[PDB]
């Protein structure tokens, strides 16, 4: 399949062009709201957290993956483990409020507390990255905050996530010729 | 729809599940689909 | 004869090497008058219309890697710039013309792509730069890239003084071979032009 | 008089992956509006096909040289999206996070020498359980496709999907060095006043390409 | 023999806003009749609008008197429902409440003067990102709006919605000081032996303000 | 828009009297019925607590929004956390009731007892507020009493609300010009 | 409703749920949507 070089018109060649026969494809796991729906575990301030996206690690899958995106769109849901009440402030709240009970509150259960949460930032999309600033990414872009006494494991999960503008997203770098890490095996 | 999947319908309105969206007034795939495929050549046998 | 002739108001830009534009994203600017703006938003369209920039020199002994970056918009002293500094909210595309003029007989290529929110680039991920909305400039075929790309970004509009939504970047993928008969070097420069800008919300005068 | 029922053990721990939706907590909020956004992707394969990324051959280059000499070869690499060829590319990029996969890998030449510059170049495609081709000769006898430089700079070839197996790991065993799925081999038939100059490579998706079973297995 | 079902975790914490109801206790009551009680409001926005209420001014005043100087600046203000001239409104009162809003303040100038004085005021707005006017040439290139005082003593003046995003917070941020929201600036044009005459002023919501996400940030 | 200034009838003018156009509103938020019914925390007495409204601090969301109105009416909800069992009189029931176990009375389970309770107070409508005398409102407006051997934390929720003329309602008093509180940030 | 939200029909009568209303023999809503707008002025262009 010869063509134009510059022209970056995509250019797929099927295995038809030496005889064979394209197959069946079949992508569901690679799809987005599908693949960002698992829960992730960051790794939380003692009491007060803001629930930043961000804060998931670069490397993990939803965290990675979830950086390909420079918009993303996704309703939250926390899963959290803490003593004392856990009470979640939404989005643009003093820090103040975390102490009112009667902001959504959630008594102490065994043996965690698990809720979903409304996106509630007044953008209409988030970003994983912000060229305001050449970390330094608008405190507007949040999903509230939460405090216990001690929190101790929180977990998100992305709930319809949505995505756009792809940007690059990258293996680990293999010295040898293969990147030859131990399969699990019988 | 996503990573969900049961066959009973939803306990709570929908309103009170996920925040309800708003219409005012796709690309990569469509892009993907526009591959132009085969051969520029003069084929043959 | 592969011609191309834009045109953005009184301005034009001919072509003889064209390759075809790109468009990045979308190939239409969305829904513009939102509630964010009560209706006061409003086109300028003498705002839209060519202006040019350097780049950088694409010399020999550059290796692969050597990017260079263009926030957009940028220091502009007519129309548009004026604008940045008149109104507080405004959104508008780009449409993008690298040039890189060498000769037939230079050799390797730039790649020219429009990154948004770009504010710095490491450099084992300039290896997957084809995601965003590039063209290939190869001496050999064409010494134009072109690329068109909508206004994009968390907000409707945008306030320019503190926020760049798009980043230009020119890469060097395989390095320029002057051989016997190809140009020494090669300047490249931009043609750039703002594309449906909308504007909202004065400023008070300068006084 | 109520409804009796068996609260049954060995369930209804929490699974970090499980398809139950979590009890809402504070309501009716309306969402800005983002209808006709650009650029949305809904697929990450769809994303990997559209837009090809470059391979990395050694000195950390995208392209491959010419070369006036004897030898043949201009790169020859183990058909694995764990390759440090692939290191790079957004495909590789995204398989890490998926233990298995099946299908095309297109991989795109784009020439870049002078007008005067002329190459014939080949690709072939060695199957496992032979030693690869060290001469275009040999190779010949392989599923291999041949080209040359033109008008048209670049060139599309897919690598075959061949497999006993229906699906294929993604990820080398550092036990196994004998590559399991084969090669994919480049080689330099011949070129014209072309010494030094580039071919540079990329690679994607074909139609065919699928990745299964996601998996965090560290992976930076 | 009887339904099976698994008791999950992570679930049925007593959540301070859950809308599940409770269990009753002691039923069959009957409330005495309250149909067609005067005064009822059903939404706090209702009231919001229906019902404006002062401005306070230095030394704790609703009216700004005119000025018999080279000045010509009756009053500017922060726009933030937060803002200190705000601060006695109905309209502030109730957005503490709010972590963020949207859309059109109302903003009622009565002039009070005796029948002969007279005097022409302007309202400007001036977005963010700019010092705000300290003249009226200046704010002339503002969205600004002019009136005179005559037999009709009031004039209502929208502060229009416009921001970069969709809401914007009711809160000012200790961190921030150069306002995000802009500001703005009563002047006034002339008077005519005026001097010493109040001009009161009132605020209101307009019929597409509106306030979201309730949040109770201690608020006294 | 100028209008007439005495006469109080409500003028309100749109941005279209400058060249622009209203936008959509929607309210849900702050609908009587909506936000009202939320759990607010009072601080008990250690036995005997009578259910009045007005016990909720008037600094509250619950609290300083009930007081807007001055007249109200609503279905109660309490959820309380005590030792020993609790015991709910209706109103006007003589004090010395509330040791009967025949009334109402809730046998203790972890970790807190909610339950709802009708409004059952023999006047049409509640009042914030009665000039009977110019605290001091008529014993008779409360929705019963509770007691246990030890309430620890008691939490009222308002049902159904309807509330009737509006009375003012204060923000915090800033010294600069903006009331500058630390907002919750990534 | 109210800030109930669950599409299941209540498992409790209603008489035992809350307390039953019951006629004998919505202003402010009225007042805001009586309000003038506009213009007394005569406009000009």
């Amino acid at each position: 399949t010869t063509s134009a070089g510059e022209s970056a018109d995509p250019v797929t060649a099927t295995v038809e062009n030496y005889g064979g026969e394209t197959q069946v494809q079949r992508r569901q796991h690679t799809d987005v709201s599908f693949i960002l729906d698992r829960f992730v575990k960051v790794t939380p301030k003692d009491q007060i957290n803001v629930l930043d996206l961000m804060q998931t690690p670069a490397h993990t899958l939803v965290g990675a993956l979830l950086r390909t995106a420079t918009y993303y769109f996704a309703d939250l849901e926390v899963a959290v483990k803490h003593e004392g009440n856990l009470t979640w402030v939404p989005n643009g709240a003093p820090e103040a409020a975390l102490d009112n009970t009667t902001n959504p509150t959630a008594y102490h259960k065994a043996p965690l507390t698990r809720l979903a949460l409304p996106y509630t930032a007044p953008h209409r999309v988030l970003a994983t990255v912000y060229n305001g600033e050449s970390r330094a990414l608008p405190t507007s872009f949040n999903y509230g905050a939460i405090k216990a006494t001690r929190v101790t494991e929180l977990l998100y999960r992305m709930k319809r996530a949505e995505t756009y503008c792809p940007r690059p997203l990258l293996a680990i770098h293999p010295d040898q010729a293969r990147h030859k890490q131990k399969i699990v095996a019988p | 729809s996503g990573n969900t999947g049961s066959i009973i319908n939803n306990y709570y309105m929908q309103q009170y599940q996920n925040s309800m969206d708003t219409q005012l007034g796709d690309w990569f795939s469509k892009l993907a689909s526009s591959a132009f495929s085969g051969l520029f050549g003069a084929l043959l046998a | 004869d592969r011609i191309l002739t834009t045109r953005n108001g009184h301005t034009t830009s001919t072509t003889q090497s064209s390759v075809g534009v790109t468009y990045g994203y979308a190939t239409a600017e969305d829904f513009v008058s939102g509630p964010n703006t009560s209706g006061l938003e409003t086109r300028v369209a003498q705002a839209e219309r060519f202006f040019k920039t350097h780049l950088f020199d694409w010399v020999t002994s550059d290796p692969f890697g050597r990017c260079h970056l263009l926030e957009l918009p940028t220091d502009h002293k007519g129309v548009y710039g004026y604008l940045t500094d008149s109104y507080a909210y405004m959104r508008n595309g780009w449409d993008v013309e690298v040039t890189a003029v060498g000769n037939q007989f230079n050799g390797g290529c730039l790649l020219v792509a429009m990154v948004p929110e770009l504010c710095s680039i490491q450099k084992r991920e300039l290896y997957q730069l084809t995601l965003f909305p590039h063209q290939f400039i190869n001496p050999r075929t064409n010494m134009t890239a072109h690329i068109t790309v909508p206004f994009v970004g968390v907000n409707r509009y945008d306030q320019y003084k503190v926020h760049k939504p798009w980043t230009l970047v020119v890469m060097v993928v395989a390095p320029l071979t002057v051989n016997s008969e190809g140009a020494p070097q090669i300047k490249v420069y931009a043609n750039i032009a703002p594309t449906n800008v909308h504007v909202a919300g004065e400023f008070p005068s300068k006084e | 008089g109520i409804f009796p029922v068996a609260c049954s053990d060995g369930y209804g721990g929490l699974v970090t992956t499980d398809p139950k939706t979590a009890d809402p907590a504070y309501g009716k909020v309306f969402n800005p509006p983002r209808n006709m956004l650009p650029g949305r992707f809904t697929n990450f394969l769809d994303v990997a096909e559209a837009c090809p990324t470059f391979l990395h051959f050694e000195g950390d280059v995208p392209y491959v040289t010419t070369k006036t000499d004897s030898d043949r070869v201009l790169a020859q690499f183990d058909l694995s999206l764990a390759a440090k060829h692939m290191s790079n590319t957004f495909l590789a990029g995204l398989a890490q996070y998926y233990t298995q996969y099946s299908g095309t890998i297109n991989l795109h030449f784009m020439f870049t020498g002078p007008t005067d510059a002329k190459a014939r170049y080949m690709i072939a495609y060695a199957p496992p359980g032979m030693e690869p081709p060290k001469t275009p000769e040999a190779a010949a006898h392989c599923i291999h496709a041949e080209w040359d430089t033109g008008l048209n700079s670049k060139f599309t070839f897919s690598i075959p999907y061949l497999s006993a197996a229906d699906y294929t790991y993604t990820a080398s065993d550092v036990a196994e060095t004998t590559n399991v799925q084969g090669w994919v081999c480049l080689f330099q038939i011949t070129h014209g006043k072309a010494d030094g100059d580039a071919l540079v490579v990329l690679a994607s998706a074909g139609k065919d390409f699928e990745l299964r079973l996601p998996v965090d297995a560290r992976t930076q």
